[PDB]
């Protein structure tokens, strides 16, 4: 029935005290009420320790903020082997100890941040030590991968070609949420160039809020974490849908805040709306999670998507007749008091796996060739306890991910 | 986290005086009194640089090694002078003789000893261990001799930890002494192969970014430390502040050097603007990068224009976009594709603090790894070649319980390093 | 200068053992030519491929053959023993030091450099000076005197590098220089707890200096052979304290890192080649690259356990592309 989650990295965490705003933002559980059910982990203190100084202090026990006073380090390997191995241990307890206390679980809605340290490494083994320990679930893990042309860290793709190959063969479903192509919908669809990374955070805060909390919530037309991977992925990797949002419109600027289904939903497919520079540049779609919350009904639905399928410029895949889970909620969005959020009565967080992405990660491989072609930062992971093996063995790994996102599409 | 700055020579401790004049401000910590902190902030992570003993006074974990007195006894004369525990200098009474053998196998190797001691004792001190904070130019004996020991040492007791390292290569123009490239190629040789962070400041580099990027027209020496005091603050302590996207010395160091070398960087600083007039606040952050990434206000002598990068580190330091900032870097990266590199497809490394230099509202430190300065270790190396060749003023090294073949391996050592260099401008 | 990057890589392959046919392994080891292996379906050639049953001396003949002739010519040279832990780089680099059938390389060079200056004996005046080190979390330590610990490489007048008061010896027959290796395998016990651990984990340097000189021609001529047999390059599986249920920490060995950048940089023609990035390297300097020959055997696990590492290995062969 639950589903735990691991906030994993810095970003992963920052993310984590947002979607974990939204929630008791709509639950009407203030400050302090109940108790979560998720965990915190880091190998930088002072970052978990605004989740123990700032908002949402005492809504957490100090035993599900685990920290590692230790380095962070931006370098997968350290994070993964050398130092973040140490903490490994004492994190699964707790995902062992709060998957426990619980009643029949489902999984644990992962939140890590591909280009990190804490969040590309560390993760790695800790989806790596579930897929072993509870291989008997569901094992959805949502990324913020790698903005496209605005990166931070200097070797980003060393940490996320690593957190790729590791997880791949360890998750159930792999949300993904594109930093920078975000910020587009912040310029272009609510027009903010003071875009703080607290508002992504929002916004994803706001897409997640859609998938578990609304979802594992009644409705006409529920939908189960399994239903997801099941409904959603074709295939064994760890398939990686994008997330995408309808009523992102700004609560200030315009209004036609009463923009019915049959608008909302054609707003999915533009592809300047969702979180992800994935832009549907020839990427089939393979099958979309439409859910839906708020006042909609079944026929607006079972119509507004009746006419995209015949839309053919949106061309689904050949080996798949109808791609399109309809999961509807009742209660409608809550968005932040005051934050920029528009506030509508229903909203589409429609999801999907696109043959799109073969672009995505292939401009994110390239990238890591270019590096690695030189060895750049290489001797930093080395004398961590890595070596020419996993990275040359990780590359070869996407490189059938390529040509995988390549053959279950463009061809008949 | 924590670090331990140390203040070897004159220079670096002239410096001493100033990147702690600063950074205790910059953290509330009066003479010897405590934190009076305009703010709580500037205290949950003070500990990068003190200790806890009596309950008001944090005392700096530096060390000050030299071998002069009245130097140490100057700056402990002084303003904050009576910070520092008397534990902390490390003082050689002897012949500071400015000869980079008399203060690495003569003189210095007698005071190592009882200098390393200190320097455990406060590495024990508690908590993790980060790295340690190096100033000292490499123009003299106990800046380049001695201090460049004094890591070799340190760099053997923790190869884990970090080191930092602020040196004040020989300036060009003018020598402010005549052996300079003697004792400077020696220690730079030294440094290429234990401290893994430099960052390289000149005297000259600074009096012109001080003399017309501040219409200052008497830049005291107090000023140029104080300058680039102000770098070394933005960089570590810094970094030990919350912040949107925040980094520390390893990040730094782990996104900036792609080969083990060490590499040297070149800091720079964002709001550097004349005090009345100017106060254009033209700081929105366009302005930021203008500054810091024009070729003027590189404290180092030479100018990227002239050499690719291969890293970059805009460390900024004030409430901004996530958004206007990771934005900004890009135009940038993409207006001077030339000099930039291409085998790193994101060679900028956007960092963000939130707190910003106490009294100012967005700042911005700058690391630049740039493969220009390789046009000055060519310099310094010439410099020596032209006078080693006539083994000019050696007799002062040998006679000193020298090499002939030491000072070939320095030169050469360094020399090669500037080989290295251009196989990446190109 | 002679031709930038003499560098040849050889892959041996050793037989399956008895633990690895005990625990069920199976032979994933595929051979096309003389110069190809397949693995997981990708191919790797090199200059040479040894599969299981290769003697010692067609290892010895194609691998250090001519180098030993190029440094009786006066050049320099070096011979690498590389590959994870139990792969066959001691068996390569020595085997069994005094059995004519079963003895390595550095016998079979030994014996080579004595029989040829046997039939010399005219007019040519020899003198060879052997030096026996390890080095272990990068410092060096004399494997012929065990109180020169730590010692410092340092480059003399002319540039040539040299470790800071290491024992040179000067031998004058095979059985010296077999003694020497001899005492320098005892005294490596000196301070070592686990000999296992250690000698998997550290590098094992032996230098054989030969000059000559013609009395009458009075043309002089020095060189320097290293046989280097590498510490294990499997970083992974360290067991031990740390974090229990949650460990992966721990980099490539340092010198083989550098030893990497090197060839790598010589691969590419670079005119600046990287060898201050370790001790090891700046030894090497002046037998390493330029106008010196070096071959680099591999040596490999064919088990399928040993999947992983044997591609590592490959890998790190490859980086000397060759035509
Ligand atoms: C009324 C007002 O706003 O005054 C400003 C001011 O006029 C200007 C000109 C300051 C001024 O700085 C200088 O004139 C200067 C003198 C020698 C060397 C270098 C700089 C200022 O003195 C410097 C001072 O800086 C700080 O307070 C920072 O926290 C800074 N502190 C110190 O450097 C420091 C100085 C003395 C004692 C202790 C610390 C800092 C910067 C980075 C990291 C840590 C601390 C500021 C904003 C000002 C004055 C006071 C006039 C500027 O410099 C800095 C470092 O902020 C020079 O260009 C900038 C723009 C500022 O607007
Ligand atoms: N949406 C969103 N992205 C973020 C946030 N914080 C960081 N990121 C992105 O995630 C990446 C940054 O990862 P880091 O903060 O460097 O590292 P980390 O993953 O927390 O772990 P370490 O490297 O060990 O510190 C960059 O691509 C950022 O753009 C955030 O709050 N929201
Ligand atoms: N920025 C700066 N440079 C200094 C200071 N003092 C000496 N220098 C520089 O240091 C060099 C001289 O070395 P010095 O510090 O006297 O050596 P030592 O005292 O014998 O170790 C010259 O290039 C000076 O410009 C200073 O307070 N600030
Ligand atoms: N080519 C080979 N033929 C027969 N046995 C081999 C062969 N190569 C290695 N072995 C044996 O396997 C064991 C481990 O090999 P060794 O060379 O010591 O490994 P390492 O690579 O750790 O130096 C030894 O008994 C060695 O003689
Ligand atoms: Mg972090
Ligand atoms: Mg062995
Ligand atoms: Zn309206």
């Amino acid at each position: 029935r639950e589903c735990i989650s691991i906030h994993v990295g810095q970003a992963g965490v920052q993310i984590g005290n947002a979607c974990w705003e939204l929630y008791c933002l709509e639950h009407g559980i203030q400050p302090d009420g109940h108790v979560p059910r998720a965990v915190f982990v880091d190998l930088e203190p002072t970052v978990i320790d605004e989740v123990r100084t700032g908002t949402y202090r005492q809504l957490f026990h100090p035993e599900q903020l685990i920290t590692g006073k230790e380095d962070a380090a931006n370098n997968y390997a350290r994070g993964h082997y050398t130092i973040g191995k140490e903490i490994i241990d004492l994190v699964l307890d707790r995902i062992r100890k709060l998957a426990d206390q619980c009643t029949g679980l489902q999984g644990f809605s992962v939140f890590h941040s591909f280009g990190g340290g804490t969040g590309s490494g560390f993760t790695s083994l800790l989806m790596e030590r579930l897929s072993v320990d509870y291989g008997k679930k569901s094992k959805l893990e949502f990324s913020i991968y790698p903005a496209p042309q605005v990166s931070t860290a200097v070797v980003e793709p060393y940490n996320s070609i690593l957190t790729t190959h590791t997880t791949l063969e360890h998750s159930d479903c792999a949300f993904m949420v594109d930093n920078e192509a975000i910020y587009d919908i912040c310029r272009r669809n609510l027009d903010i160039e003071r875009p703080t990374y607290t508002n992504l955070n929002r916004l994803i805060g706001q897409i997640v809020s859609s998938i578990t909390a609304s979802l594992r919530f009644d409705g006409a037309l529920n939908v189960d974490l399994t239903e997801f991977q099941t409904n959603l992925v074709p295939y064994p990797r760890a398939h990686f849908p994008l997330a995408t949002y309808a009523p992102v419109i700004s609560a200030e600027k315009a209004y036609h805040e009463q923009l019915s289904v049959a608008e909302i939903t054609n707003a999915c497919f533009e592809p300047a709306n969702q979180m992800v520079k994935c832009d549907p540049r020839h990427g089939k779609y393979m099958a979309c999670c439409l859910l839906y919350r708020g006042d909609v009904v079944p026929k607006d639905v079972n119509a507004a998507i009746a006419t995209i399928k015949t839309k053919r410029t949106i061309q689904f895949v050949d080996w798949c007749p109808t791609g399109f889970k309809v999961g509807i909620n009742y209660e409608p969005p809550t968005v932040v008091p005051g934050g920029d959020l528009a506030k509508v009565q229903r909203a589409v967080c429609m999801l999907s796996n696109t043959t799109a992405i073969a672009e995505a990660w292939a401009r994110l491989d390239h990238k890591f060739d270019l590096m690695y072609a030189k060895r750049a930062f290489v001797h930093w992971y080395v004398g961590e306890g890595m070596e020419e093996g996993e990275f040359s063995e990780a590359r070869e790994d996407m490189a059938a991910l390529e040509k995988d996102y390549e053959e279950v599409g463009v061809d008949s | 986290r924590e670090i331990v700055h140390i203040q070897a020579g004159q220079c670096g401790n002239q410096i001493g005086a100033k990147f702690w004049e600063v950074i205790s401000d910059e953290h509330g910590i009066d003479p010897t009194g405590s934190y009076h902190g305009d703010s709580d902030l500037q205290l949950e992570r003070i500990n990068v640089y003190y200790n806890e003993a009596a309950g008001n006074k944090y005392v700096p974990r530096a060390i000050l090694v030299d071998l002069e007195p009245g130097t140490m006894d100057s700056v402990r004369s002084g303003p904050f002078g009576q910070i520092f525990r008397p534990d902390n200098f490390v003082f050689g009474q002897s012949g500071a003789g400015n000869n980079w053998a008399k203060g690495h196998y003569t003189e210095g190797a007698e005071l190592v000893d009882s200098v390393l001691d200190v320097v455990r004792k406060e590495s024990e001190s508690c908590d993790c261990l980060q790295g340690f904070q190096l100033t000292h130019s490499l123009g003299g004996g106990t800046g380049s001799g001695m201090g460049t020991l004094l890591i070799s040492k340190i760099r053997e007791e923790y190869p884990d930890r970090i080191m930092n390292t602020f040196s004040v290569v020989p300036s060009p123009k003018v020598s402010d002494t005549v052996v300079e490239p003697y004792n400077a190629t020696l220690s730079v040789h030294q440094l290429v192969e234990n401290t893994d962070e430099t960052y390289c400041i000149d005297n000259e580099a600074l009096y012109d970014i001080c003399f017309r990027t501040l219409k200052l027209t008497t830049p005291t020496y107090g000023d140029l430390n104080h300058l680039v005091s102000a770098t070394m603050s933005g960089v570590t302590t810094c970094l030990r502040f919350p912040g949107q996207l925040n980094a520390d010395l390893r990040k730094l160091a782990v996104n900036m050097v792609p080969f083990p070398r060490l590499h040297f960087f070149m800091p720079g600083f964002a709001p550097l603007t004349s005090r009345g007039s100017q106060q254009y606040r033209a700081l929105t952050v366009p302005e930021l990068t203008q500054q810091m990434f024009d070729a003027k206000n590189m404290m180092a002598a030479c100018d990227p224009r002239h050499g690719r990068y291969l890293t970059v580190a805009a460390v900024f330091r004030g409430r901004m976009s996530m958004k206007e900032v990771d934005e900004q870097m890009l135009n940038v990266q993409n207006k001077n594709s030339s000099y930039f590199v291409e085998w790193i497809p994101n060679n900028v490394k956007t960092a963000v603090c939130d707190i910003p230099p106490r009294g100012l509202k967005m700042s911005a430190t700058f690391i630049g790894n740039s493969t220009a300065i390789q046009e000055l270790f060519k310099r310094i190396s010439e410099q020596f070649t032209a006078m080693f060749r006539r083994k000019a003023f050696l007799h002062w090294y040998t006679g000193e319980g020298m090499d002939e073949m030491e000072f070939t391996e320095a030169e050469s050592n360094m020399n090669d390093l500037v080989s290295e260099y251009q196989q990446y401008q190109d | 200068d002679l031709a930038e990057c003499n560098i040849k890589v050889m892959c041996r392959f050793r037989p399956l053992n008895e633990s690895e046919v005990n625990r069920g392994d199976k032979y994933i080891a595929k051979f096309q030519g003389e110069d190809t292996v397949v693995i997981a379906s990708k191919p790797y050639a090199f200059d040479r491929v040894f599969q299981s049953s290769t003697s010692q001396e067609q290892v010895y003949n194609d691998c250090a053959k001519k180098i030993v002739k190029d440094v009786l010519e006066g050049y320099n040279g070096t011979i690498f023993a590389y590959g994870q832990t139990s792969s066959g780089k001691t068996h390569t680099m020595e085997g069994k030091l005094h059995d004519p059938e079963g003895m390595g390389i550095i016998p079979r060079i030994v014996q080579d450099i004595f029989n040829y200056i046997y039939s010399m004996d005219e007019n040519l005046e020899f003198h060879i000076k052997v030096s026996y080190f390890e080095i272990y979390l990068d410092k060096i330590r004399d494997l012929l005197d065990v109180s020169k610990t730590n010692l410092s490489v340092h480059e003399d007048k002319n540039r040539v590098p040299y470790v800071k008061g290491c024992t040179e010896r000067f031998v004058c027959s095979p059985d010296e220089v077999m003694d020497t290796i001899d005492e320098g395998k005892s005294n490596r016990h000196v301070a070592v707890t686990n000999m296992n651990e250690h000698s998997s984990r550290s590098h094992s340097i032996f230098l054989i200096n030969v000059k000559q000189e013609n009395t009458q021609t009075e043309q002089k001529l020095s060189g320097k052979l290293y046989l280097v047999d590498l510490a294990g390059s499997e970083k992974v599986s360290k067991t031990g304290a740390e974090g229990a249920v949650l460990d992966e920490a721990k980099n490539i060995n340092k010198s083989l890192s550098a030893l990497g950048n090197v060839i790598s940089a010589l691969a590419e023609g670079s005119t600046y080649v990287p060898y201050r990035d370790s001790k090891m390297t700046r030894i090497l300097q002046d037998s390493l690259g330029g106008n010196c020959r070096t071959t680099i055997v591999i040596c490999c696990s064919p088990s399928s356990y040993n999947e992983s590492e044997t591609k590592s290995t490959l890998l790190f062969g490859q980086r000397a592309k060759t035509i």
